[PDB]
């Protein structure tokens, strides 16, 4: 809620503490930006697995 | 007709400087173990390549074993 950890990735936690399922099916919850589109604009996308 | 007259038993043969054929006969079994020698050295330097180990490697039985990947379906992203 307040600290920030933006040093480790999803993929990070793949054989640490989670498995590949686990973290896609965790990452797919959050939501990031995903540069421009088309018509440049800023758009929003589920996580993914590098992020 | 003969070198050495008095005795005919002494031939002289082709050669270049001292490159005579008898010498290398007398050398190959050398350049055939450094050869060797150094096949063995480029062969043990170059066993963790990739490609070196899903070629031959792995196909050779016993040893097969050691040369794997053993991570479970928890693996590359």
């Amino acid at each position: 809620a307040c600290h920030s950890l933006n040093l480790i990735a999803w993929r990070h936690l793949v054989g640490v503490t989670h498995t590949a399922d686990e973290a896609k099916q965790m990452a797919s919850e959050v939501e990031y930006e995903d540069g421009p589109d088309d018509e440049g604009n800023m758009f929003k996308r589920p996580g993914k697995l590098s992020d | 007709i003969s070198f050495f007259p008095n005795k005919p038993m002494y031939h002289v043969q082709p050669h270049i400087s001292f490159i005579t054929p008898e010498r290398t006969m007398k050398t190959i079994p050398a350049f055939s173990r450094w050869a060797f020698a150094a096949v063995a050295g480029v062969f043990v330097f170059a066993m963790q390549v990739p490609k070196v180990k899903t070629t031959i490697l792995q196909p050779i039985a016993f040893i097969g074993d050691h040369f794997k990947d053993k991570t479970p379906e928890e693996d590359k992203w």
